[PDB]
């Protein structure tokens, strides 16, 4: 229930800005960036504000804050559904979030932003749907937002029928400074490029658990995802009676689904890093890298952070594989290895030296955090079984996929 | 400048308007009081294309409540806009005529969301229901008269989902307050 | 300086001109207005703000800006005075009581400084009913020769039928083009 | 080629389910 | 005599085929034939006559003729006997009690000397509740395996789904032509 989406900038000044309901003064948006340096200088700063009875609730963009001011009991997840539909659809408008665009598409900038919401209520949020009714260089708006598919636009046609997928693969490990993994998470990420002639219905078919057992099968590999999210073209209702997963892809790369299991497994990369920091005389770094993920699979692009001290000088890397540069701008020892087959060892002995003046203040100890991407691996073991295109016309599609394996909230705790 | 533009936004060179039009919008975002200029934009509203008559209405609901009296003279204009074949041009009129805060200006706007209620356009439908919130918000009692509540219990139970969501929503707002 | 294209623009006819459409309310203008532009009799609810349409007839695009005859909209004829050439005066001869009304309004509007070059124009709308007076009664009793430095001509058109509205184009024209 | 693993073709339903 | 224009329609495709859509009323001959031709579930009143339409798919004109399940057209099935290729057959199964009455009307229309070399085409319509039978039940119940010198082949096609139309066209195909 917001009453007026506006945009901010880095300096207090609003970019632009949209009421929708009118309840809500345009003058309050000044005192938002005193409340917001207050609440930032005491630590009680928060993505919602609050301006006596008018609540500011609003995301930070790349340059901007997109704050709508409230004035009643307004949903604050709609309002940051709101927010976020609004940032994506101008990152697909333009392919730039920062005040250079602001400033220079505002003809169609406000076009979309009174289409987009009216009365503090969005109807329409499709950035393909959308550019079909407001360009920047008017028809009737198409049947598609009308009708109940209001995620594939009816009529596209393609000279070929080829749909790429990307099983993308997100290996989070919490590793706490004892030496155990705390939070080892596998978040799964189906992200698919469809690109045919029609509007196919395609009938997702993999290797599920659920699936196995339902049909009798449950003694292969199967992933175990235990949240599955599937999107908007994908019908719940079908999903939620036999596993169906059955969709209308959309025109373009999408998300259909993002599996999230938990990982029982060993991590891929096992770091093992020590600190010899003397007291104010210099620090060593015996940081030791093993691949604990299979041969057959190199994760290139190996890129295990350490962090060093913040005002550590002179720094020493005595490294076997890759390159290990510190960047005074991260305060850290960059481990950048181009290739990492699995099973190797890499092992770094750092030496840095110290100021003899101690430090006025703590600095803390950021975790350690790896970079690992191994393509064509895939951690949960789940494999595609089949894609079911059907066309009223009939056509004969070419689905692709690629299993691709990254390190997503990987850090390990320092001592 | 405030001369030379209303010397601009008073021509008959659709080139000449548009840039007007153009800049001021352009001078409301930049954070300027364009206000002053509203009776002189009143004249430039009725115009084909559809790029400049979404300025001027924008303009009118973010300069409605400053100038309500220079505001009169704009019911005609909505609705003739109400019954465009463009179902475009006949949605941006709804949330236009909601939009607009005036206590003299919302009476008239009874017949034209009447008429929009029963639209067979899906947009439309969802615009006269937004519409119809929007009034109920500003003013219940007219509301209320015009007999609202059940053209909006009808719209739940009709064709149209995402208009038959718009109309929950609606009903919800009017029955929240 | 060059004024061939001018000449070029004009062998095949370059004026335009420009026209205005005020009275009382109900007097026949949106009606008349329909006429000159489509040429049917559209039934039309009361001009609560102003109507703007184009005519054209002789080469010249005659824009009428229709103007209703509210209480709320009889100060606004204002509005319409800057950057105008021609005004036209539509008359209700069917309203004895309304009639002086109307010749107060066309007063009022006639006694501005800004509105100066633009040639009387008398329309004797609703010319279907008996009750309806002449062209030169409804003249008299408004006074029209009494406008000094006011080119005015009273014409009879008849909104149901259409008749006598060339005649008042013809007339326009003649007022406005002073060439062959 | 493309980093991240080549793309792999799908197959169009569990041939073996029936 | 030359060929030559025969065999360049035939490098680009030039069999076209027929087809029959039977069975009774209810049974979703109408509604099959509309997913067919157009893909949507299209309610209509029940077939008093007749009606005609055409499919193309795999370069193959598959023309098809709903004919009712009414008892005054049952016996009419025959009009459609002269100069027809294909037949096809839709049952009921989700009614019990007319069960018996579509398979004695099949085997009354297939004990017909003229009506020969029209391959079988069972198709189970109506495959959406629970009480639909399986594609064996049904064939066994109406003895399919015993239509000698027929082609039959059951296929179970959902009305509001479409499922299964593709495969029950493909059949059809393959069996009509037998080349690459
Ligand atoms: N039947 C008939 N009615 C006429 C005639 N001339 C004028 N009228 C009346 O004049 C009115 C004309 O109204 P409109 O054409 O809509 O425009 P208008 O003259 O500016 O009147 P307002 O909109 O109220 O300002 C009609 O409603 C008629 O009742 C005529 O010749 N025949
Ligand atoms: N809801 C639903 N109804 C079905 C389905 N399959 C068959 N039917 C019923 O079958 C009837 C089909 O009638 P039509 O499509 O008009 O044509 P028909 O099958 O030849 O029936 P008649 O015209 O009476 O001969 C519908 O009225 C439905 O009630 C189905 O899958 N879903
Ligand atoms: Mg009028
Ligand atoms: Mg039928």
């Amino acid at each position: 229930s917001a009453s007026a989406v506006y945009v901010l900038d880095l300096k207090g000044k609003v970019l632009i800005c949209r009421n929708y309901r009118g309840d809500v003064d345009m003058s309050e948006v000044e005192h938002f960036m005193p409340i917001l340096m207050e609440k930032e200088e005491e630590g009680m700063l928060s993505p919602i504000l609050a301006h006596g009875g008018v609540r500011f609730m609003w995301i930070k963009h790349n340059n901007l804050y997109l704050v709508a001011t409230s004035k009643k009991n307004a949903c604050v997840s709609l309002v940051f559904s709101f927010l976020y539909k609004v940032v994506q659809v101008f990152s697909e408008y333009f392919k730039e979030l920062e005040e250079e665009s602001i400033r220079d598409n505002f003809v169609i900038i406000y076009e979309l932003l009174d289409e987009l919401m009216d009365f503090g209520y969005p109807q329409t949020t499709d950035s393909k749907i959308l550019q079909e009714y407001i360009t920047q260089e008017a028809p009737r708006p198409p049947a598609t937002v009308t009708n109940a598919v209001s995620w594939r636009s009816e009529g596209i046609k393609y000279r070929k029928n080829e749909v790429f997928l990307d099983v993308i693969e997100a290996v989070n490990l919490l590793v706490s400074a004892n030496g155990n993994v705390l939070r080892s998470e596998i978040v799964g990420s189906i992200k698919m490029r469809v690109f045919l002639s029609g509007m196919p219905e395609l009938r997702l078919g993999l290797n599920d658990k659920v699936l196995f057992d339902n049909t009798g099968r449950g003694k292969s590999k199967s992933v175990e995802l235990e949240d599955v999210k599937f999107h908007q073209c994908v019908r719940l209702s079908r999903f939620e009676n036999d596993r169906t997963i059955s969709f209308i892809p959309p025109d373009g790369e999408f998300e259909l689904m993002s599996y999230r299991l938990n990982t029982h497994v060993k991590p891929l990369i096992w770091i093992e890093s020590v600190i010899e920091k003397h007291s104010h005389s210099r620090i060593e770094y015996m940081v030791k890298a093993k691949s604990q993920f299979k041969r057959r699979s190199t994760a290139n692009n190996v890129e295990i952070h350490i962090p060093v001290p913040n005002d550590a000088d002179s720094p020493k890397f005595k490294t076997t594989v890759g390159s290990v540069k510190w960047v005074p701008e991260n305060s850290e020892i960059v481990w950048s290895v181009k290739s990492f087959p699995g099973g190797k060892e890499y092992l770094m002995r750092a030496h840095f030296g110290l100021p003899s003046v101690e430090a006025e203040d703590k600095e803390g100890k950021p975790p350690i955090s790896v970079k690992f991407e191994i393509p064509y691996f895939t951690t949960s073991g789940i494999q595609v079984r089949y894609l079911k295109i059907i066309e009223k016309s009939g056509y004969q599609a070419l689905p692709w996929v690629r299993y691709i394996t990254q390190n997503g909230d990987y850090q390990l705790r320092t001592q | 400048e405030i001369f030379e533009l209303k010397a601009e936004l008073n021509s008959d060179k659709k080139e000449k308007k548009k840039e007007a039009v153009k800049k001021v919008i352009a001078s409301m975002t930049v954070g300027k009081d364009v206000s002053a200029l509203f009776p002189d934009v009143v004249n430039c509203m009725q115009t084909d294309n559809l790029e400049l008559k979404k300025l001027v209405y924008l303009y009118l609901m973010n300069y409605a409540k400053s100038q309500p009296d220079m505001a009169i003279m704009a019911v005609n204009t909505f609705v003739k806009d109400c019954e465009d074949p463009n179902p475009l041009i006949r949605a941006l009129a709804v949330r236009t005529m909601g939009c607009i805060r005036v206590d003299k200006i919302t009476e008239y706007l009874c017949e034209p969301l009447r008429k929009c209620l029963k639209d067979e356009d899906p947009y439309v439908r969802k615009t006269a229901a937004v519409c119809v919130a929007k009034l109920h918000d500003i003013n219940a009692q007219l509301v209320e008269d015009q007999g609202f509540l059940d053209t909006l219990k009808d719209l739940i139970s009709d064709s149209n989902p995402m208009v038959v969501a718009n109309a929950v929503a609606a009903l919800s707002e009017i029955a929240e307050s | 300086g060059n004024i061939f294209a001018n000449l070029f623009k004009g062998l095949f006819g370059k004026k335009e001109m420009r026209i205005l459409m005020v009275g009382l309310d109900a007097a026949g203008k949106t009606t008349i207005l329909y006429k000159l532009k489509l040429g049917e009799i559209v039934t039309t609810i009361p001009t609560i703000g102003f109507n703007v349409e184009t005519v054209e007839y002789k080469n010249i695009s005659f824009t009428v800006w229709d103007v209703g005859g509210q209480d709320k909209i009889r100060p606004l004829w204002r509005h319409y005075f800057q950057n105008t050439q021609g005004l036209i005066f539509v008359v209700d001869s069917n309203d004895r009581e309304r009639v002086n009304e109307a010749r107060e309004e066309l007063m009022r509007m006639l006694a501005e400084d800004e509105l100066r070059d633009a040639v009387l124009l008398v329309f004797a709308n609703k010319q279907d009913l008996p009750n309806a007076m002449n062209a030169a009664e409804i003249t008299d009793k408004l006074g029209l020769h009494s406008l000094r430095h006011r080119n005015w001509y009273i014409q009879a058109t008849c909104a149901t039928s259409g008749d006598g509205l060339y005649e008042g184009l013809d007339w326009l024209s003649n007022q406005l083009r002073n060439q062959k | 080629d493309r980093k991240g693993g080549s793309y792999s073709q799908a197959a169009g339903s569990d041939s073996a389910q029936s």
